[PDB]
RNA sequence: CAACC
RNA sequence: ACGACCGUAUAGUACGAGAGGAACUACGGUUGGUGGCCACUGGUGUACCGGUUGUUCGAGAGAGCACGUGCCGGGUAGCCA
RNA sequence: CGAGUGGCUUGCUACCUCGAUGUCGGUUCCCUCCAUCCUGCCCGUGCAGAAGCGGGCAAGGGUGAGGUUGUUCGCCUAUUA
RNA sequence: GUCGGGUGAGAACCCCGACGGCCUAAUGGAUAAGGGUUCCUCAGCACUGCUGAUCAGCUGAGGGUUAGCCGGUCCUAAGUCAUACCGCAACUCGACUAUGACGAAAUGGGAAACGGGUUAAUAUUCCCGUGCCACUAUGCAGUGAAAGUUGACGCCCUGGGGUCGAUCACGCUGGGCAUCGCCCAGUCGAACCGUCCAACUCCGUGGAAGCCGUAAUGGCAGGAAGCGGACGAACGGCGGCAUAGGGAAACGUGAUUCAACCUGGGGCCCAUGAAAAGACGAGCAUAGUGUCCGUACCGAGAACCGACACAGGUGUCCAUGGCGGCGAAAGCCAAGGCCUGUCGGGAGCAACCAACGUUAGGGAAUUCGGCAAGUUAGUCCCGUACCUUCGGAAGAAGGGAUGCCUGCUCCGGAACGGAGCAGGUCGCAGUGACUCGGAAGCUCGGACUGUCUAGUAACAACAUAGGUGACCGCAAAUCCGCAAGGACUCGUACGGUCACUGAAUCCUGCCCAGUGCAGGUAUCUGAACACCUCGUACAAGAGGACGAAGGACCUGUCAACGGCGGGGGUCUUAAGGUAGCGUAGUACCUUGCCGCAUCAGUAGCGGCUUGCAUGAAUGGAUUAACCAGAGCUUCACUGUCCCAACGUUGGGCCCGGUGAACUGUACAUUCCAGUGCGGAGUCUGGAGACACCCAGGGGGAAGCGAAGACCCUAUGGAGCUUUACUGCAGGCUGUCGCUGAGGACUCUCACUCCGGGAGGAGGACACCGAUAGCCGGGCA
RNA sequence: GUGGAAGUCUGUUAGAGUUGGUGUCCUACAAUACCCUCUCGUGAUCUAUGUGUAGGGGUGAAAGGCCCAUCGAGUCCGGCA
């Protein structure tokens, strides 16, 4: 069995799901968690200074 | 490379955790206040699925219903005592103290009331060798002297399930089943048919440990594989 | 016996199966009465058909030599 | 003879 | 677009003590190659005719399906060796 | 011992190609060379004959089937001009 | 698909009928996930649709999903999170222990709904009829109430009860066919309420010393059979429900085999097959309440995932429709679905290609190799070798039979079950199609079933049972974490950790010098702190004394790494290859030599064997059974071959419509030679050459595709190794702090461990913090 | 005779897999597909859903296999021009 087009067949689980706290479907229903903005995570806001230029 | 078999264990992820929800109970002497008044009646045998033993449940006077550690001999509406007077019969359990010497016994305690630490598998057995009004000598399964407090206590008799080692396997099968039931991964892949990066003994043109198998006590954990701080191998001499 | 095994396994194998179940399953003296009707409930486990007497025992055998000797002593 | 020895 | 060989007559002759043993020439055939043709033999021939198994159309009659003929036997034309 | 020809082997060189000219053997299909194995015509012989042996002209045609081996080659078998 | 017709401006593909077909574990019915309006209606054809389109999963607009009893909701599973506590420089990080919550929509547990009618689209939801559950209120009854039971459970064999379905018999209703007299369909009717009870268990009677009973096991004076009794089943029977419903009508009755469902008996485990909420226990009347969320449709060769209307992938149940047969097999056919695995028209339809049928004679000559194809085939009877672990080998091999019809026998309660007999009879052929083994011998490997490189490797590789060695008495060995802590472990030597070999059988020689591990060690060497001398008004620093682990040194150890030669009738460096096997999957020499077999055998098998360079758990030898494993031989068979032919289906070719991509410095009708960076359509010399187009097989464009993966070069990268360099974890060991009292000792008060607690064990040690020496490819 | 064991045999039952054709395809139906043949099919079996293990880390009956077409160290963004 091809690890391509015939193992996306067995593709029907859902994950992330649109998020509570920001609007993105980001939050993963399984652990609970989004990956965009933290929510389940943390109190504070999911963010990163690499998500830009360093000078910038 | 990677880390080794050995070191992935440690994580007690569950491919090597043991299936404790499945376990029955933890076959611990009773606690008793004193007095040894307590008696208890036999009211079933059960298998024990982390032993491959069986295992006996009793309903003691005071309403405690509770499994015990089995010796052989032991069957249903047997009544069975524990503490410093009990009868000294097969199934009772009182201090080394109270016990005639050149008794077989088994599930020893290690200190007096940790409930049991020695002789509690199938058809094992230790044996009271010495008194005294400071130490209890026993003689383990090992076939080790072991000086005890006399105030450990322990039950008269042999394990039940004697001879079970007996009988092969015969089949990987039948290896698989009980591998299922304890905490252990299985089957097992040798050093030596690995890649380097996976083991000490890894890689080579054909396969053959590239080095003495007698490893150091002193080795780090990755390293310390084969025969660890052997004080000698083989048959001979 | 091991003659569900066929050709497969080997000689002592099968052999040493053959006669531990031989013994597991020969008639035993029921150590509550004295009837020969003790049969193997599971590992290590006992019963007289006759009384029902439930005991422990060895894992193939209602009797261990090791078992024998508590009694003596 | 189709690289390495 | 023809190459080569075998055989017979020449001749048990010429030659040679013997053993052995030719040729010119005239013939018949084979083989390899070449071009073409189907009266003959052979193949094919899901044109066609027949036999027959299972099933369906109630039986009979007559048919479908079973892979592009269910299977089997025979085989015209044509195409072929 | 001396003088050459070929460009089938091997060696040598590193000229061409590393933004790739697919690598042995076989097979299939076509053209060619002659230093000729057979076939045609000759010369010599330690050429009686038959047959050998050696040499000359000659490239029209032919040079096949099999056993081991991936084998090329080679060894082997029965045929063959 | 075809012929007619319908609609429309327009029809091969939108609709109707007829005829012809396709699908049967699916191409039918219900659904999970997932999708998200794709569902229904109307109006459309600019877009999407492999051609067209009046059609549509497309475009525009409207409409559509109704619940006390179907899910959710409730319970808890593996397991997750939150809070507290603790760690961490810190946290959104981290382990434990408490608490709380979360965690199952087909498919875990679970209070209660059936039948029919209705819509364009919903429907156990609406409507009609009938019924049920929970809670609450009122009334009567009731003092019981929590013990127990249930929820609640593995695998294999099997009896009994029994519905649907199917079939058989006869009756009734309707249909079909029309030489007969047959063939088809229907013949209905729920939940619920009531009632019946087999099995199991038990009780009374009884009184078996051999009887009772089973498919089988089994049962009994510790009381068998028989007789009677208590308890006690179905999604089942029976009555009601039902002058309900449904049907055009009739609106049956019996039987067999019996899925569902119910209830028992047996066997297996080095394997033991959830939990909790809830329910029962624990009556009845009447009334009230029963909210909230889901509900359409697809569920796939067009509604999901795969960029697509993709030949892929994707769970569940329909596993009992008819013939067939052992069958949930093939083949054919119903119910139901479809002609959308969606472009058509034309040419006896050429070459060539994909699938495939038939080939005389020869019969593996083909080829690396019988690759491909074929041969055999179902069932019964006879019969069956070497070898063997006594299981097997084995369907060995080899031989014979096989249909139909007429009348019967036997087994069984019987089957529309099975086994036979006699007579008659047809064909080339009776497992007639379909289904359906070719067989045998020698050798190598691995014992076996099992595993694997998703996407070039299925093997001899990995695993395995078996054999063996190593560590550890549990405050352990091994392992994870910075720590708090943790796996192993509801475990305790018949354990479990770390390794090696790889079933059985017969065996497993010699070597401890080197390396590794371990033990010992008078003496030697061996760091820091403290101590002492010198030095400094102090300090740096120099030296001394003491000396842990470690090393030197000694010993043990090879189923520990590994080794088992050259020379002579010892030497290096410990020993100097034993049993076996041997030209090997190891032998260069080598096509070794002899033999077998063949016309011929670098192959294969047997023997020999000085083994370039076999050999004993780096396991040796050997071996029945097994194998999509490697090699060889034989019988059978055949288009593999001699040597090719004819045929079939789909393409190819022509026509309508649709309509890409690769590739392109330029020029370009080339050919023979030469030249040139030595491999030119383009330079030179000649030769040839009127332009354009169709089909073809691919000689050339050193053809297209991919900045060669080989090789080298770069003071390039990465993975891996080690007695490379340098370091870093980790382990051992000394010392200082924690740390107290009186080179050996006692004590208790810190601290540690055990214990529910009292208290016990240990104890200034250990743990922990710091530092010093040793080991240290585990890691950078 | 009964009994019905087995990592037991046959088997396109379901289901799982993939020896050979080095067949078809190779701007594909498909960035791993199609056909025939073949293997397993009561168990170390297959399978759905839930759940756990995370990057020098997992997971691995060991092939450097697998960890979302990516693995001798995933993916994303940043370091970074
Ligand atoms: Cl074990
Ligand atoms: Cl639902
Ligand atoms: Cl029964
Ligand atoms: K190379
Ligand atoms: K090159
Ligand atoms: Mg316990
Ligand atoms: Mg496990
Ligand atoms: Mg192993
Ligand atoms: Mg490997
Ligand atoms: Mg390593
Ligand atoms: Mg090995
Ligand atoms: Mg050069
Ligand atoms: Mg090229
Ligand atoms: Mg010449
Ligand atoms: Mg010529
Ligand atoms: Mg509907
Ligand atoms: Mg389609
Ligand atoms: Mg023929
Ligand atoms: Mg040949
Ligand atoms: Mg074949
Ligand atoms: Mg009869
Ligand atoms: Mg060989
Ligand atoms: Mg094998
Ligand atoms: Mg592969
Ligand atoms: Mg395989
Ligand atoms: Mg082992
Ligand atoms: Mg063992
Ligand atoms: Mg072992
Ligand atoms: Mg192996
Ligand atoms: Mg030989
Ligand atoms: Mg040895
Ligand atoms: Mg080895
Ligand atoms: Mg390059
Ligand atoms: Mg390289
Ligand atoms: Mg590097
Ligand atoms: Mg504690
Ligand atoms: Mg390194
Ligand atoms: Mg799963
Ligand atoms: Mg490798
Ligand atoms: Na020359
Ligand atoms: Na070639
Ligand atoms: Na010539
Ligand atoms: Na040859
Ligand atoms: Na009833
Ligand atoms: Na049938
Ligand atoms: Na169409
Ligand atoms: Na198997
Ligand atoms: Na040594
Ligand atoms: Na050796
Ligand atoms: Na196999
Ligand atoms: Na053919
Ligand atoms: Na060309
Ligand atoms: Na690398
Ligand atoms: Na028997
Ligand atoms: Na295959
Ligand atoms: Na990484
Ligand atoms: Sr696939
Ligand atoms: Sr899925
Ligand atoms: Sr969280
Ligand atoms: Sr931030
Ligand atoms: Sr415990
Ligand atoms: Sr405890
Ligand atoms: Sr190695
Ligand atoms: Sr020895
Ligand atoms: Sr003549
Ligand atoms: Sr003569
Ligand atoms: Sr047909
Ligand atoms: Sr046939
Ligand atoms: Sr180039
Ligand atoms: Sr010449
Ligand atoms: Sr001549
Ligand atoms: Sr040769
Ligand atoms: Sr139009
Ligand atoms: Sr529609
Ligand atoms: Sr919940
Ligand atoms: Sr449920
Ligand atoms: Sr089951
Ligand atoms: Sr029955
Ligand atoms: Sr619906
Ligand atoms: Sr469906
Ligand atoms: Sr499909
Ligand atoms: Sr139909
Ligand atoms: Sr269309
Ligand atoms: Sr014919
Ligand atoms: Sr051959
Ligand atoms: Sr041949
Ligand atoms: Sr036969
Ligand atoms: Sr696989
Ligand atoms: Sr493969
Ligand atoms: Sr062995
Ligand atoms: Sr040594
Ligand atoms: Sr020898
Ligand atoms: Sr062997
Ligand atoms: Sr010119
Ligand atoms: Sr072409
Ligand atoms: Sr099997
Ligand atoms: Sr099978
Ligand atoms: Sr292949
Ligand atoms: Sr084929
Ligand atoms: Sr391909
Ligand atoms: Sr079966
Ligand atoms: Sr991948
Ligand atoms: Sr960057």
């Amino acid at each position: 069995t091809g690890a391509g087009t015939p193992s996306q067949g067995k593709k029907n689980t859902t994950t992330h799901t649109k998020c509570r706290r920001c609007g993105e479907k980001s939050y993963h229903t399984k652990k609970k968690v989004c990956s965009s903005c933290g929510f389940g995570k943390s109190a504070k806001r999911r963010d990163y200074e690499w998500q830009s230029k360093a000078g910038e | 490379g990677r880390r080794i078999q050995g070191q992935r264990r440690g994580r007690g992820t569950s491919t090597f955790r043991a299936p404790s929800h499945r376990y029955k109970a933890d076959l611990e002497h009773r606690k008793v206040e004193d007095g040894d008044v307590i008696a208890g009646t036999v009211v079933d045998i059960e298998h024990d699925p982390a032993r491959s033993a069986p295992v006996a449940a009793v309903e003691f006077e005071d309403g405690d219903r509770r499994l015990i550690l089995a010796p052989e001999g032991v069957g249903v509406g047997d009544e069975l005592q524990v503490g410093v007077s009990a009868e000294i019969a097969p199934g009772n359990t009182l201090p080394l103290a109270e016990i005639p010497e050149g008794v077989p016994v088994c599930n020893v305690e290690s200190s007096p009331g940790d409930g049991g630490k020695f002789a509690r598998a199938s058809g094992v057995n230790a044996q009271l060798l010495t008194h005294d009004r400071n130490v209890a000598v026993v003689k383990l399964p090992s076939g080790e002297m072991k000086r005890l407090d006399p105030q450990c206590r322990a039950t008269i008799g042999v394990v039940a399930g004697g001879g079970r080692t007996d009988k092969p396997f015969v089949k990987a099968g039948n290896k698989h089943h009980k591998m299922k039931a304890r905490g252990t991964k299985w089957p097992n892949v040798r050093g030596v048919a690995m890649n380097a990066v996976d083991h000490p003994f890894g890689g080579g043109g054909r396969q053959h440990p590239g080095k003495p198998k007698s490893i150091s006590r002193n080795a780090p954990p990755g390293r310390k594989v084969g025969d660890i701080a052997s004080k000698r191998t083989g048959r001979g001499g | 016996r091991s003659g569900r095994f066929g050709a497969r396994y080997g000689r002592v194998s099968r052999r040493r199966v053959a006669e531990i179940e031989s013994e597991m399953n020969e008639d035993h003296a029921c150590p509550n009465c004295g009837e020969d009707r003790v049969d193997r409930q599971g590992t290590g486990i006992w019963q007289c058909s006759y009384c029902d007497y439930k005991f422990t025992g060895g894992s193939y055998k209602p009797e261990t030599p090791g078992g024998k000797t508590v009694r003596r002593s």
